[PDB]
RNA sequence: CACGAAACUUGCCCCGAGAUGAGUUCUCCCUGACUCCUUGAGAGUCCUGAAGGAACGUUGAAGACGACGACGUUGAUAGGC
RNA sequence: CGUGACGGCGCGAGCAGGUGCGAAAGCAGGUCAUAGUGAUCCGGUGGUUCUGAAUGGAAGGGCCAUCGCUCAACGGAUAAA
RNA sequence: CGGGUAAGUUCCGACCUGCACGAAUGGCGUAAUGAUGGCCAGGCUGUCUCCACCCGAGACUCAGUGAAAUUGAACUCGCUGUGAAGAUGCAGUGUACCCGCGGCAAGACGGAAAGACCCCGUGAACCUUUACUAUAGCUUGACACUGAACAUAUGUUCUAACGUUGGCCCCUGAUCGGGGUUGCGGACAGUGUCUGGUGGGUAGUUUGACUGGGGCGGUCUCCUCCUAAAGAG
RNA sequence: ACACAGCACUGUGCAAACACGAAAGUGGACGUAUACGGUGUGACGCCUGCCCGGUGCCGGAAGGUUAAUUGAUGGGGUUAG
RNA sequence: GAAGCAACAAAUGCCCUGCUUCCAGGAAAAGCCUCUAAGCAUCAGGUAACAUCAAAUCGUACCCCAAACCGACACAGGUGG
RNA sequence: GGGCUAAACCAUGCACCGAAGCUGCGGCAGCGACGCGCGUUGUUGGGUAGGGGAGCGUUCUGUAAGCCUGUGAAGGUGUGCUGUGAGGCAUGCUGGAGGUAUCAGAAGUGCGAAUGCUGACAUAAGUAACGAUAAAGCGGGUGAAAAGCCCGCUCGCCGGAAGACCAAGGGUUCCUGUCCAACGUUAAUCGGGGCAGGGUGAGUCGACCCCUAAGGCGAGGCCGAAAGGCGUAGUCGAUG
RNA sequence: CCGAACCGACUAAUGUUGAAAAAUUAGCGGAUGACUUGUGGCUGGGGGUGAAAGGCCAAUCAAACCGGGAGAUAGCUGGUU
RNA sequence: GGUUAAGCGACUAAGCGUACACGGUGGAUGCCCUGGCAGUCAGAGGCGAUGAAGGACGUGCUAAUCUGCGAUAAGCGUCGGUAAGGUGAUAUGAACCGUUAUAACCGGCGAUUUCCGAAUGGGGAAACCCAGUGUGUUUCGACACACUAUCAUUAACUGAAUCCAUAGGUUAAUGAGGCGAACCGGGGGAACUGAAACAUCUAAGUACCCCGAGGAAAAGAAAUCAACCGAGAUUCCCCCAGUAGCGGCGAGCGAACGGGGAGCAGCCCAGAGCCUGAAUCAGUGUGUGUGUUAGUGGAAGCGUCUGGAAAGGCGCGCGAUACAGGGUGACAGCCCCGUACACAAAAAUGCACAUGCUGUGAGCUCGAUGAGUAGGGCGGGACACGUGGUAUCCUGUCUGAAUAUGGGGGGACCAUCCUCCAAGGCUAAAUACUCCUGACUGACCGAUAGUGAACCAGUACCGUGAGGGAAAGGCGAAAAGAACCCCGGCGAGGGGAGUGAAAAAGAACCUGAAACCGUGUACGUACAAGCAGUGGGAGCACAGCUGUGUGACUGCGUACCUUUUGUAUAAUGGGUCAGCGACUUAUAUUCUGUAGCAAGGUUAACCGAAUAGGGGAGCCGAAGGGAAACCGAGUCUUAACUGG
């Protein structure tokens, strides 16, 4: 019972190419580097499923700011005076209003100040 | 493998990895390294689970309606066409014929058609019983069988 | 508030606007027609072809090659005489 | 019961037999204690209700007591560097 | 110390304090000789001060033919730091439009060869010897081939075994061989088996470990104290 | 460095010592001590001192010790009695 | 199809396998010449002249200090007369 | 790092940022409870050496004289869908005759490394080099094409050789015609290249032959476990 | 003795993927001798031969080459889908 | 409106990237088998002086090579078979042969059979050189044929020293020699290695060298075992048993007794008499059978659909003692060749019978009963057994009995008893092997695999030589292998035309992967610093807000393997792709899972036609303790256990 390994052994070298696909140079055509390219890729995209979620928070955080400070309020108190008046919006609709709905957002900054005082 | 124990090349110096024998399983050309040697692939089957096994199998061949018994089963004349008719009379294609004692004129007429075959009762195997569709026993193969199988 | 050295910043010589922060000044040149489209710093055809450049040639106290300089009959660029 | 991976090494009341000292209760299985040591193999000597290659014996073997290594590189490759 | 030089760790001549000369593993001299070692001088010069020019063959351009080592992948800068401890690739920062061609070799711990030094392996080989164990050879004796007398194991004589690489004869056209004969040796010699000695002539091997690298030195088992952090270790 | 002519020691009486060779033989040599082998020294000149305890070689052979061989004597096993 | 001679110089070639001289003292066998033995005897055989026949077979091109041989090459090398 | 006289340091306080930690939402698995494989519940799930568990795919045997397939098999190349993964399924194009479910069975059963082995193809790079610095110039011819071939004139180089001729060694390289793929370090009409035909004439040259050297073999022989060693008579052996 | 052929190999430069796996160029030593060369012969691997360097014995030498014991062994390095 | 100014700003691509499309290169993959690999059942187990194996050179209508053959040269004669076609392949052509039986083809028996090679008339650098003798023949030049080696044995003649003799010499007859893969008997005989070093020991009487034989060889008819009962030559298999023992008591080595099987067979000389030619083998003739070497007959299918082609689909039939297998334009029981089955031999030959002929001796009686031997001393070797307390066997050396009223053995030795008869020899079967021939088979390979070799391979090539040693398979069903035209040098190469189902099947030919190299298009890219991705993301292009391609700008981010305390490491390995490349196999043993049976379980060799059935020889388990005798649910210890 002797095995041939050729019509296994492509479809393999062959998987791993088609992930290769837009890499540069031997990363898209030679299968000891296509690996390589993968595996990096993969390990990249794992730590960056994490990266994103802080990315995009820091995003909105920073347009939070300037949009809280365009009305006469630091992020830091902005975010305490809704806390304290019981508001629950999360940042990712706070960021949104800020760009979308200029005069929601003020409306928002009006009650965290009145809590604040 | 062919050919003979001179060392390809010197052990240091040339650059090349080591060699040792042009015969290297490593090598194009070079021996198999496990290479094959004639087997034996028998196995021993107990006595008593063999004939376990055959009570087994003419027992779920009753439960399955698949075992037929007559009182005889013959033919005339060592004519193929003969028995083919027999059997298309019975309604029967693919079948083992378990007969007490070896008709010739029966033997004869089953060797050419190949869904068909025909022993004695001390001649069957566990595979030949559960290969064919159904099975044809005599009233004296039935005997002998249960007095083999005590 | 004032003096104070071959060090520092200048003064002297050379490079230098790819200084993408791409600068300035002087001078020269080009002043047609039409069609299509998805309609815009759009595409195409016809007519036109400037100032200038390059190429080629004869060449150089310029030169590895490129480059740089001189000259091309309205001419001394090279050889000859 | 202690102490060791193990081979081992250590402490031990009490029981049987026989003994010394003491009137007796008692004490005594070496020495105030902790170093003073060498596995196995191979053989030597004495003992022995074991074994004894046809049988009776015997040889040889076993068992009990004991002897031979600065194998000191001291868990000791060889009789011999 | 003297000589030579402006200046001489070399050279030449001396001294003797010869670490550690010395008489055939020769001592001290020695004409001639040497592609032999050291030192000095004349001549000579691009050896040099200090390079310049020139003539040729390459290098350079065009046409034709057309290699090589190397190579994980490259979008392949400097600096200071960091860091498997000497960074094109990390951090910070500076500089930097894209791409050739001729040149130069500071770096890519550049290419080349699984470091030859050093250590390790219960690796190897060959060499040495008063390492161990053997052994060819050489040497000793006993018995065998191997006998006869006489005298006192020894000695003398004898011939018939045995030796003859003395003469002669034959096979025979033959400096081999064999046979015959004669002389000389002669129970000796030589050979076999056994045996003591000798035996680097030859062979197979051994020649420990710990270790602030290895060697050298020290150490290697047992007892007591301390290190030992108030149970043991 | 090796060789070298020269020098010395030493072995060798001829079937030479010595060497190749299980052996037969062959070289040494169709030579014969003014010859042949081994070893050291290294033309020539002047020379070459002392030590024989160690290791080797040579000679000696009275004694001590000692091999194979020989098998006195003693002890044991067996058992006719 | 003319002349097609002389003189002089001259080998490392020839006379010369000589001659002279020296010590290191310089193959073999046949062809060839000669002598006889056994033998043969006006035979054979020998010598000379003359005539006649035979002399087979294989090699023979080409390179040979080289591009053809030895160096893997149409290779700066090597190759006796 | 920019910069900072606080954006430094001390003290007190309240905010906020900040991780794959915790929480929220959805999903998967291990282990344990509790009930009837299912439910419910609690809890766990970073891993090298290594232990344990469960699978994918490949070739071959049976099931299979079955099933799929010229109305298009295997293989190749795309696309879509699909599972936690190894993978699976469908289908366009290519291909043009094989393939094989299921459940079992057996293994030459899975590759990126071993300075691994074989073949193919890169890089350096159109880079180095084109093999003695004896040297060329021109006219004519032939030709698709001429620096290199043929003819001519001139020039230069060797001439105790770079000339002539043998032995050895090679073996057709010799001559003529024809061709220019490959070979020739370029071109080639030319060649020691391809193809075809031709060419080597002996009594006297050489070999063979007669004769021997060193040496070899060697009837008998002598010697040796065997194989063999030596050698006599002889017989070979040129470089004579 | 001087110096060509011939036999060597002291110095320097070049060359070092060479023209060449030891050469070329300019110089250098011997050059009637212990000289050099052609052809053929003989010595064989613990063996040969060696004016001796462990030199040489077919580009191989502190034990040639080829085949075999043979897949020696590898407490080491690499690799292991 | 224009001018000026300030600010911002697309269109460039020398080249490069990614994606896609289409190609080139290259030869993977799949499919394929006139080649291999492993066996089973049979056959044959040799060939050679009557000249082998293996070669050289020849041989055709022939230039070469292969195959065949040998100057009678791809062949000649004869007897048989068979026949309508044929003169082997490359390989067409030419000239021919044949069709009812001398074409060809197949088989038996013959003929011919150069040269070299044991090589044999002498020599020799294999395939060449040179002879002697005798018969003939001759045209006087010469030609043909046959003999001529060595050694051994035998015989005849001859014949030394030397008288007889012997040695020696000549001749004749008969035999031998050389080659071949394994198996077999004998003479010699390593080391690496293991022992974690190494010397005893091991490896191992292995490898290798040598001599000799046969189809088998060897061994073999008790001076054997046993144990007081018995067995009854040798050989081979399964047990006994990894036991008893051996052993630097280390590493390791390793029986026998006894049991189950295969197979079975016994005889002769050492000597006379009687009786005789009687058994028995060998040879040679002849018969009868039975094979072997050529051969003969051998059943049954059409229509229609798809298609280049049908054997496939669909429909309806038929044969089968034949549905083994192969081929045919895709998959055929019925087209072809076969297959089952039934038949066949002029000639040669194997076997088993029969019957001749030849040799051989059968039986009875009475005798005889293997001496430098057994044994011993010394040195070695062989026995599982290493000198040990060491029996037994062999013998290099030195010795040396009794001989049937005797002798050998029973594991030191002695006694007793038992058993056997050495020093002479022959002998089938069961066993070992396969260069070679035929048939069949495979959970064997399928072109880097399988033989080194699927192919003109032990070749090309390498080496002085021994020796080493490749690469290289596929057009199509059929050559129908591309007439003719065009560019080109009367080229190479190409474009048309034509053939074909297909020509990106066109001979550089099935499929045609990857690395690598191009052309075209879309987007990006000339102020920009690093493992080249990943997360975010504008713009553009494309196809239907989405899908696809591209990716300005931006956060994060130093390859993989190995080895390490630790590697971006400037430590190791890899230029890339494709293909291959490493925990296996056998036996023993223990544990787990699972299945059967259960105080039992299971057979081995072998028998059997048997995957059945037989075979229980054995092995493991149901009892242990003790060194052992022994005792036994106990036993050992000790005088004995409160005990342990
Ligand atoms: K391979
Ligand atoms: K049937
Ligand atoms: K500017
Ligand atoms: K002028
Ligand atoms: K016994
Ligand atoms: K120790
Ligand atoms: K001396
Ligand atoms: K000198
Ligand atoms: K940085
Ligand atoms: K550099
Ligand atoms: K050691
Ligand atoms: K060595
Ligand atoms: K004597
Ligand atoms: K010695
Ligand atoms: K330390
Ligand atoms: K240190
Ligand atoms: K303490
Ligand atoms: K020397
Ligand atoms: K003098
Ligand atoms: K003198
Ligand atoms: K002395
Ligand atoms: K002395
Ligand atoms: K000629
Ligand atoms: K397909
Ligand atoms: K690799
Ligand atoms: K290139
Ligand atoms: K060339
Ligand atoms: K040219
Ligand atoms: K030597
Ligand atoms: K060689
Ligand atoms: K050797
Ligand atoms: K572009
Ligand atoms: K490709
Ligand atoms: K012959
Ligand atoms: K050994
Ligand atoms: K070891
Ligand atoms: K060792
Ligand atoms: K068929
Ligand atoms: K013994
Ligand atoms: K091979
Ligand atoms: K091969
Ligand atoms: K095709
Ligand atoms: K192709
Ligand atoms: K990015
Ligand atoms: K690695
Ligand atoms: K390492
Ligand atoms: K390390
Ligand atoms: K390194
Ligand atoms: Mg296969
Ligand atoms: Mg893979
Ligand atoms: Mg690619
Ligand atoms: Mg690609
Ligand atoms: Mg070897
Ligand atoms: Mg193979
Ligand atoms: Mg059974
Ligand atoms: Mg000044
Ligand atoms: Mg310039
Ligand atoms: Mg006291
Ligand atoms: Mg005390
Ligand atoms: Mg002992
Ligand atoms: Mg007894
Ligand atoms: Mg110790
Ligand atoms: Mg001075
Ligand atoms: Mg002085
Ligand atoms: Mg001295
Ligand atoms: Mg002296
Ligand atoms: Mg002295
Ligand atoms: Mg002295
Ligand atoms: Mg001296
Ligand atoms: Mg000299
Ligand atoms: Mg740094
Ligand atoms: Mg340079
Ligand atoms: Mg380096
Ligand atoms: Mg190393
Ligand atoms: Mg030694
Ligand atoms: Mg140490
Ligand atoms: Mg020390
Ligand atoms: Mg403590
Ligand atoms: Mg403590
Ligand atoms: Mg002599
Ligand atoms: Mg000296
Ligand atoms: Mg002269
Ligand atoms: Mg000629
Ligand atoms: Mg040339
Ligand atoms: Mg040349
Ligand atoms: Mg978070
Ligand atoms: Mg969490
Ligand atoms: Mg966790
Ligand atoms: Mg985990
Ligand atoms: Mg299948
Ligand atoms: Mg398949
Ligand atoms: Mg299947
Ligand atoms: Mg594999
Ligand atoms: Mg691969
Ligand atoms: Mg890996
Ligand atoms: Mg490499
Ligand atoms: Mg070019
Ligand atoms: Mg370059
Ligand atoms: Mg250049
Ligand atoms: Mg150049
Ligand atoms: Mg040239
Ligand atoms: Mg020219
Ligand atoms: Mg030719
Ligand atoms: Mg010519
Ligand atoms: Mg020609
Ligand atoms: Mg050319
Ligand atoms: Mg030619
Ligand atoms: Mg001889
Ligand atoms: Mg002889
Ligand atoms: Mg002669
Ligand atoms: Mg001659
Ligand atoms: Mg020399
Ligand atoms: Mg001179
Ligand atoms: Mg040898
Ligand atoms: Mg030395
Ligand atoms: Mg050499
Ligand atoms: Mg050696
Ligand atoms: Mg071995
Ligand atoms: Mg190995
Ligand atoms: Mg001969
Ligand atoms: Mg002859
Ligand atoms: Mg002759
Ligand atoms: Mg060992
Ligand atoms: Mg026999
Ligand atoms: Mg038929
Ligand atoms: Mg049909
Ligand atoms: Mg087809
Ligand atoms: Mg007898
Ligand atoms: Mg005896
Ligand atoms: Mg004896
Ligand atoms: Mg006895
Ligand atoms: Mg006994
Ligand atoms: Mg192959
Ligand atoms: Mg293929
Ligand atoms: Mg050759
Ligand atoms: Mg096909
Ligand atoms: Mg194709
Ligand atoms: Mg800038
Ligand atoms: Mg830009
Ligand atoms: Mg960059
Ligand atoms: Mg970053
Ligand atoms: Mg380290
Ligand atoms: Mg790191
Ligand atoms: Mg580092
Ligand atoms: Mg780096
Ligand atoms: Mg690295
Ligand atoms: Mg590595
Ligand atoms: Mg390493
Ligand atoms: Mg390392
Ligand atoms: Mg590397
Ligand atoms: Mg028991």
């Amino acid at each position: 019972a002797r095995v041939k390994r050729g019509v296994i052994a492509r479809a393999r070298h062959k998987k791993i190419l088609k992930q290769a696909k837009g890499y540069y140079g031997a990363r898209s055509r030679v299968y000891r580097v296509a690996f390589q390219a993968v595996i990096k890729a993969g390990q990249y995209a794992y730590r960056d499923r994490r990266q994103r979620k802080r990315q995009f928070r820091q995003l909105w955080i920073a347009r939070i700011n300037a949009a809280a400070r365009q009305n006469g309020i630091s992020y830091s108190k902005f975010i305490n005076g809704l806390k304290k008046a019981s508001v629950e919006i999360d940042r990712k609709i706070l960021a949104d209003i800020a760009v979308f709905d200029k005069v929601a957002f003020t409306a928002l900054v009006e009650k965290a100040k009145a809590a604040l005082a | 493998v062919t050919g003979s124990g001179k060392k390809p090349w010197r052990q240091k110096g040339t650059g090349r990895a080591r060699s040792g024998s042009i015969k290297s399983p490593i090598w194009r050309s070079g021996g198999v390294t496990f290479a094959a040697r004639p087997q034996d692939h028998s196995q021993k089957v107990n006595k008593k689970m063999y004939r376990g096994a055959l009570k087994s199998i003419l027992s779920e061949l009753v439960r399955q309606d698949r075992l037929i018994v007559v009182e005889k089963f013959s033919v005339e004349a060592p004519k193929t066409k003969l028995l083919a008719q027999k059997l298309k009379d019975m309604a029967l294609e693919d079948v083992l014929i378990i007969t007490g004692e070896l008709d010739e004129n029966l033997f004869l007429a089953a060797r050419n058609l190949h869904k068909v075959d025909v022993r004695d009762a001390t001649g069957i195997d566990p595979v030949s019983l559960i290969a064919f569709d159904k099975v044809v026993m005599t009233a004296d193969a039935v005997k002998q069988v249960e007095e083999m199988l005590a």
